[PDB]
């Protein structure tokens, strides 16, 4: 996250971290006890990875983490239909055991198909993540947040020539200065309702980081919550 | 449902005469006023608890 600010512990407790074969490679949301959603980028191949709850500076010991195995990875079925275009950068991640929620770990609220995107036209969103504090710069120790503005389809469109599809949205400002970054994809892009949080978005893409003139690109979670809903069951 | 939403916290469905049902989500009950929402879980999701 570029710009942003040091989040509070417990501050965004659906928050998670992707480590592997390189450390905080990505971030995640909890579902539930046993499922994170991310960007499916984050996550081609199957080769391990572990997901890290209730973290805040990942050089330290905090004694809120909880460490799961990832035993299963969906990426959505029409993730790379299209070469190299993100459409549908989305995925889950199933855990080897149950996270224990606590005020560390709780999951992020899920709306239906139509407050989801109603939520999302409230303009106004807080992504977070361990990625870079400046473009081709180094990663954050303790996680970061920011509040973006959403971006009017239009003007997202003449910002970039990559396609935006209607799985996408635009979302930063206009001076640029502020924006998600590498190491931060799969985070939450979150709306708050009245004191309860939602998920509107996955952190997916850009065109190098807080360019003035370029936008943070996130995948549109409003057309994804049925399978969502569908793949996380608990019974 | 139109105005504020119909006064719902969380959701609103719009019903008949004129009137709404307000819902939640997941973790979360309607409250007796029949408008917002309340913890029927120790650690509903979306809430900051750590103060
Ligand atoms: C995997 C995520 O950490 C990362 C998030 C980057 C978000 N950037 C902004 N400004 N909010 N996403 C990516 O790295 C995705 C998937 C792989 C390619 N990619 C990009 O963002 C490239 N930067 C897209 C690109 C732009 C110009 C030329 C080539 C590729
Ligand atoms: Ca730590």
């Amino acid at each position: 996250i570029v710009g942003g600010e040091d989040a509070k512990p417990g501050q965004f407790p659906w928050q998670v971290v992707l480590n592997g074969k390189v450390d905080a490679f990505c971030g995640g949301s909890i579902v539930n006890e046993k499922w994170i959603v991310t960007a499916a980028h984050c996550v081609e191949t199957g080769v391990k990875i572990t997901v890290v709850a209730g973290e805040h500076n990942i050089e330290e010991t905090e004694h809120t983490e909880q460490k799961r195995n990832v035993i299963r990875i969906i990426p959505h079925h029409n993730y790379n239909a299209a070469i190299n275009t993100y459409n549908h950068d989305i995925a889950l991640l199933e855990l080897d055991e149950p996270l224990v929620l606590n005020s560390y770990v709780t999951p992020i609220c899920i709306a239906d198909k139509e407050y989801t995107n109603i939520f999302l036209k409230f303009g106004s969103g807080y992504v977070s993540g361990w990625g870079r504090v400046f473009h081709k710069g180094r990663s954050a120790l303790v996680l970061q947040y920011l509040r973006v503005p959403l971006v009017d389809r239009a003007t997202c469109l003449r910002s970039t020539k990559f396609t935006i599809t209607n799985n996408m949205f635009c979302a930063g400002f206009h001076e640029g200065g502020r924006d998600s970054c590498q190491g931060d994809s799969g985070g939450p892009h979150v709306t708050e309702v009245e004191g309860t949080s939602f998920l509107t978005g996955v952190i997916s893409w850009g065109e190098e980081c807080a360019m003035k003139g370029k936008y943070g690109i996130y995948t549109k979670v409003s057309r994804y919550v049925n399978w969502i809903k569908e793949k996380t069951k608990l019974t | 449902c139109n105005i504020k939403n119909g006064r719902c916290e969380q959701f609103c469905k719009n019903s008949a005469d004129n009137k709404v049902v307000c819902s939640c989500t997941e973790g979360y009950r309607l409250a007796e006023n029949q408008k917002s929402c309340e913890p029927a879980v120790p650690f509903p999701c979306g809430r900051v608890s750590v103060s």
